[PDB]
């Protein structure tokens, strides 16, 4: 497996879907980097370097897997069962009704980002509560831009605009090369343009598996799956694949969740918007109790699009 | 720059509430004390900090050691108010808050008039107007105390 | 490939931000994480693609001949070119070498991207009022760590109390250095201001924007991340402006407000990432990313540019060395 | 390299009175300090004073009719001439103060009803001190400026190298108690020379600073050097700039008691008259228009003859008597 | 780094007045009287001149005011009082204009190691200006610290 590491020179742009054209709508948000955003640029250097057979030119799909994404200063969005009380977050652990697993009530969820360690204590079922302090959440900076007349010198009509940017340190990801030569191509390039705004960020490249996904969790039937970047698909049919992958049945599952992920983009190939599809958003969990024990992951790849980056459950355990 | 003006005000604070708990029955040496703190500024201004230092102690000798003073021991206001303002201003450009805090003076316990005869002009200089800082800052609080 | 754009203020420099929040009624760029000065990317390139097209359009443009940027235009656009000079004379669009290297003009932006992304200017040297030597180019290692990064990409520690400084700014055996009004004590280095004139030099070369970068190793003061920020935020030049009403000589209603400035003698850097032309049918002579680079510095090495507002009250101007 | 102005003009100024370039009230001893460039000291008169002071002095010039151009500059005809049919509206809207005449708005800018039309064609460059007076020992007073400020003025010419594209137009180290002086200031016999509260030993430049002034302010200094020349160095300068200047207090009396009234005592800060400032006046192409000004070169000609030789009120205290300098506008 | 002449001029003051309280301790007559002339010297200065102030603290001292170097008069050599403090302020203030704090000060004073009364019996109404605005500016800082020093 192959680390890549970006490192922005300044400001990145992750643009919300809305109109964002000169004269006219003029506001443009950051969200949360998407996954496919970071195999667009890979597969856009790639495009450019003539290794056309790799990229996947208008398909959905590169040839090459991109296992999953992760910002970083490394960090996680909080798990949506961590609930904050007074000055900490709380985790909160399933319950059962009616023969049913449930989360029982606790508070409202807050969000908020915690360091790879403080998620490994989570996924270890060893984590039970959080400090304020150390929940972070992404800085952003809003920057309001004009356009002048050739000559004149003054704003030309209309032409005003807003770019609420994300302030990120370092955003990581991990590729599985099935033969393309992406190292080494990605080991050429300095940097490459991510996001929108014509933002740059250094590209630096290693051969190496992070040791999140090496952990060694044990058997169990109380397996639970942190979904680290969004995954898309039906729950029944990403339940049905996580009983096929690991060859065992479920006796009952519980999907913590929150507001759906709207993923759209932009189709370079055809130069217009991609389809709106839906996904389960970073964060959530999927408690799930097997039928017999089961040797828990330290990560899955579940549902659609899973060469974009799409579907990193990172394996953990609960009681 | 920011730090600096919060540790003169913290000095401030403290040497005008000591002058309203030793004489708070007594409104004449409050009084003088905040006129003198008014006027030393201009005196500084118009004659420089070393004749300032010197006017000074024409109010109260054998050596200059503003540590000696004791303005207590004083029979009138006038004289009273005068020892402990110069006192106050030596303390600040001599020890700052004390060794303990971020600023511990300019002359490193030297008294300042004997620093002025002594040291270079950039010296002098810095010396003037850290003297007018604390003086404005001791303006501030007197007018607000006493 | 890239282009480091050193930026030297002459005169001082209002990029106005309105988004920072302020007790000043306009004050300048900032970074969010940092709070440090800074010039956009977008504000830069601006002023980048204005020069550029304006000596495009004087064709003082060179590339070593002198660029025709109509003649080009026939020769790559062909049958579409009359209607696109057309465009350009109605300013619709820019001229050619413009749009390869800054990109189309808004109305032709889907066409193709820009060749180059201009990245923020970042501050390297704040000028601080030292009571010997008139200055301090002062910095930090939060700063200087900033610029090791930048560069080895592309291509220290003190107390609140202590400064590493050149013999220019210490008091003669005081082994102290006064910015300002506040004392700092030297703390005894040997190479840390010698090994950031040498990135300097490596960058930008021999001069310093008109003087020997020797001359100004004597005057460069690294103090404390907390010290430069509170310089930074607070020893920018603050100035009330006002409108005077004519008629009664005096200061009209609402004719007051405050600005700040970045002041002169501040250093600055950015990074200009640049990328393959991405126009259809390039002229051979820049027709990639090593062409480009090097007609962006032959243009823009040892210019003049004016950033920010308040132009004709003569502020924003520095020297460029790329 | 500095092809956003095609000519440049350097603006001389001479205080003949003390000089009140105002920041604002502070809470110090000094109530009113003077304008200054904070990471140096140096005292500056900001452009944005100066361009105010200047826009104003040429809009009064034009209406009534008093501008050179090449004969008379009659605004209202060359306005209808240009604006045509919507010209008269115009006119009335400068009678009304909320335009300003024609050539004003193309040299300075439009009035602030219409500033969004074009921006401003010149660039007021912010004054910086060349020449600041110094009590003296011998020979009264002298003209003290040191390396650093030489320095500034050789850069500023470079500027305007770049801009009139004339290459042909493009060493001073003092110790702290050293100064290149003139024959007038040393003292009799003792090769020293005593300014303000400092003794500087002289040292064996002034000739050819003086060939320089020569060159932009004409064969005559503002009708008026090089005995009482004073080069001393960067640090002793500017602390003569920042503690020579005059501080005085002032008081607002009571009509009928014939004392102090309250809230009517406050101390103030004072260019010395004798100073030397200059500003860089850089032209670029009018945004905005008639054959007489239509280019760079003929606003130049137009700031050249309107202003040199004039007299100019800059800062606050008119009315007292402050501000009141000499202009030399050379090329 | 330099330093200016108000540096020297309060250095010096205080030296001088120092080694009077230090050989007259017990003297308060001694001290009082030179506190007086101190005080006095100015106004003298600015009435008569500095020639005739120096003279008039010769004549004081009964000294042929046309031939006496200032190095040559001990002011420890003196009975009364009074003459002692003449001969103390006219030393300081001859060894101020003739060695100013010394030759290795930021003022080595203005005649050049030559006597200030026969200098301004010899030099230019210029010079003398510029000595007389000099003794005029070390006897107050003379004042100031006889002042707070010395005792009557
Ligand atoms: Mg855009």
């Amino acid at each position: 497996m192959i680390e890549v590491t970006f490192t922005p020179y300044d400001v990145l742009l992750f643009r919300e879907s809305r109109p964002f054209d000169a004269g006219s709508e003029s506001v443009a948000r950051s969200i949360i980097p998407l996954p496919q955003t970071v195999a667009g640029a890979i597969r856009t250097l790639l495009f450019y370097k003539g290794l056309k057979n790799c990229v996947g030119v208008g398909e959905e799909e590169p040839e090459f897997t991109l296992v999953g994404i992760a910002i970083g200063t490394r960090i996680y969005p909080l798990p949506f069962n961590i609930i904050k009380s007074e000055k900490f977050y709380k985790v909160v652990n399933p319950g059962r009704f009616l023969g049913k697993l449930i989360l029982p009530p606790k508070g409202k969820y807050k969000s908020g980002y915690v360091t790879e360690s403080i998620l490994e204590k989570y996924l270890k079922g060893e984590l039970k509560e959080v400090e304020e302090n150390k929940v972070i959440r992404i800085e952003k900076e809003k920057r309001i831009g004009i356009k002048l007349s050739r000559e004149k010198k003054v704003v030309e009509e209309g032409m005003l605009y807003t770019v609420e940017f994300l302030r990120i340190e370092k955003i990581y990801a991990w590729i599985e090369d099935p033969g393309c030569g992406i190292k080494d191509i990605l080991s050429s390039y300095e940097f490459l343009t991510l996001g929108g705004e014509s933002r740059v960020a250094f590209v630096e490249v290693d051969d190496k598996t992070p040791d999140i996904f090496n952990r060694e969790l044990g058997s169990t039937k109380k397996a639970l799956f942190y979904f680290s970047t969004p995954t898309i698909g039906k729950v029944g049919e990403i339940v049905q694949e996580l009983e096929k992958r690991l060859n065992a049945k479920i006796d009952d599952y519980l999907l913590v969740s929150s507001r759906p992920t709207a993923i759209s983009g932009w189709d370079m190939h055809e130069k217009k918007p991609k389809g709106t599809k839906f996904a389960i958003p970073p964060g959530s969990v999927l408690f799930v109790e097997f039928k017999e024990e089961v040797e828990v992951p330290p990560y899955i790849k579940l549902g659609k699009l899973k060469k974009l980056g799409y579907g990193l459950a990172l394996g953990g355990i609960w009681e | 720059i920011r730090e600096i003006e919060q540790e003169r005000a913290s000095f401030a604070f403290k040497v005008v509430s000591d002058i309203k708990d030793k004489y708070s029955q007594n409104k004449k040496v409050q009084g003088k004390y905040s006129s003198y703190a008014e006027k030393a500024p201009t005196i500084i201004l118009n004659n420089g900090l070393g004749a300032t230092l010197a006017f000074f102690l024409s109010k109260l000798i054998d050596d200059v050691d503003y540590k000696s003073i004791n303005p207590e021991s004083f029979g009138n206001a006038e004289n009273i108010a005068y020892a402990f303002l110069y006192k106050h201003l030596s303390t600040w450009l001599a020890e700052g808050n004390g060794k303990d805090s971020a600023f511990s003076g300019l002359t490193n316990g030297e008294d300042p008039l004997k620093y002025i005869m002594e040291k270079t002009a950039i010296d002098v200089a810095i010396s003037t107007e850290e003297a007018l800082s604390i003086l404005n800052w001791i303006k501030k609080f007197a007018k607000a105390m006493l | 490939k890239a282009v480091v754009f050193g930026l030297y203020s002459i005169t001082p420099v209002h990029a106005g931000s309105g988004a920072e929040l302020s007790v000043i009624d306009l004050p300048i760029q900032r970074e969010r994480h940092t709070g440090f000065p800074v010039i956009w990317g977008q504000s830069l390139k601006g002023v980048l693609r204005s020069r550029f097209r304006q000596l495009e359009l004087d064709e003082k443009i060179e590339v070593s001949q002198k660029w025709k940027w109509k003649e080009k235009t026939k020769e790559v656009l062909k049958e579409k070119a009359d209607e696109f000079i057309k465009k350009v004379e109605e300013r619709k669009r820019d001229p050619l070498l413009t749009e390869i290297v800054f990109g189309p003009a808004t109305d032709g932006a889907s066409e193709h991207a820009g060749a180059v992304s201009v990245g923020d200017a970042k501050i390297l040297l704040f000028p601080v009022r030292s009571a010997k030597g008139v200055f301090a180019f002062v910095t930090s290692p939060i700063v200087i760590q900033r610029l090791k990064e930048d560069f080895e990409l592309v291509s220290v520690e003190l107390s609140n109390n202590e400064t590493i400084a050149g013999n220019a700014l210490i008091l003669n055996g005081e082994n102290k250095v006064i910015l300002e009004d506040i004392v700092l004590k030297v703390k005894s280095d040997s190479n840390v201001i010698e090994n950031l004139v040498e990135v300097l030099k490596t960058l930008f070369g021999d001069n310093f924007f008109g003087k020997p970068i020797e001359s100004i190793k004597e005057r460069i003061a690294i103090v404390s991340d907390d010290v430069f920020k509170s310089f930074t935020r607070f020893s920018t030049e603050i100035v009330a402006r006002v409108r005077i009403d004519a008629e009664k000589g005096t200061v009209a209603r609402g004719g007051l407000w405050y600005e700040e400035f970045l002041p002169s003698d501040t250093l600055m850097y950015s990074l200009i990432a640049v990328g393959s032309p991405k126009k259809e049918n390039l002229p051979k002579e820049v027709d990639n990313t090593q062409k480009i680079v090097n007609v962006l510095k032959v243009t823009f090495n040892n210019a003049f540019l004016q950033i920010g507002g308040d132009e004709t009250v003569g502020k924003g101007f520095v020297k460029v060395r790329a």
